[PDB]
């Protein structure tokens, strides 16, 4: 019936836009790490620590959008 | 600093040939000025030349 048509599409827009924001945000944040690794070798492990702190905050809202698109897909429809 | 880029004069190098700039007089009568400098130069120059390191003036 009409339910699964729209509820896949709703999950698709949720995990599609989450796939934009987490890829673009880790692309900008990661490229600034790699100029810092090129510019300051000897600091790769210290900068990598800072990159993993900041990466956990970038992935926050996109991981709630993944987890609820997995819910809509395999629980609600 | 650790922010150093690459640059010949600033960074070190494995040594085979060494150069000396020696300043010296246009005029005599200065007494034992020049030669007491030049023997110190030659002692150092000999020291490198001992191990075969080349030298230039």
């Amino acid at each position: 019936n009409l339910n699964m048509d729209l509820l896949y599409m709703a999950a698709a827009v949720m995990m599609g836009l989450a796939a934009i924001g987490a890829a673009i945000g880790i692309g900008i944040l990661g490229g600034k790490f790699l100029e810092g690794a090129a510019r300051q070798p000897d600091l790769i492990p210290l900068l990598r620590t800072q990159f993993f702190i900041v990466m956990g905050l970038v992935d926050a809202i996109p991981m709630i959008a993944v987890g609820l698109g997995l819910y809509v897909m395999f629980a609600v429809a | 600093g650790n922010l150093e880029y690459k640059h010949p004069y600033l960074e070190d190098r494995d040594v085979k040939r060494v150069g000396y700039l020696v300043v010296s007089t246009d005029r005599g009568l200065a007494g034992g000025l020049n030669i007491n400098l030049f023997k110190k130069l030659l002692a150092e120059m000999k020291t490198w030349t001992d191990k075969g390191v080349q030298a230039d003036l």
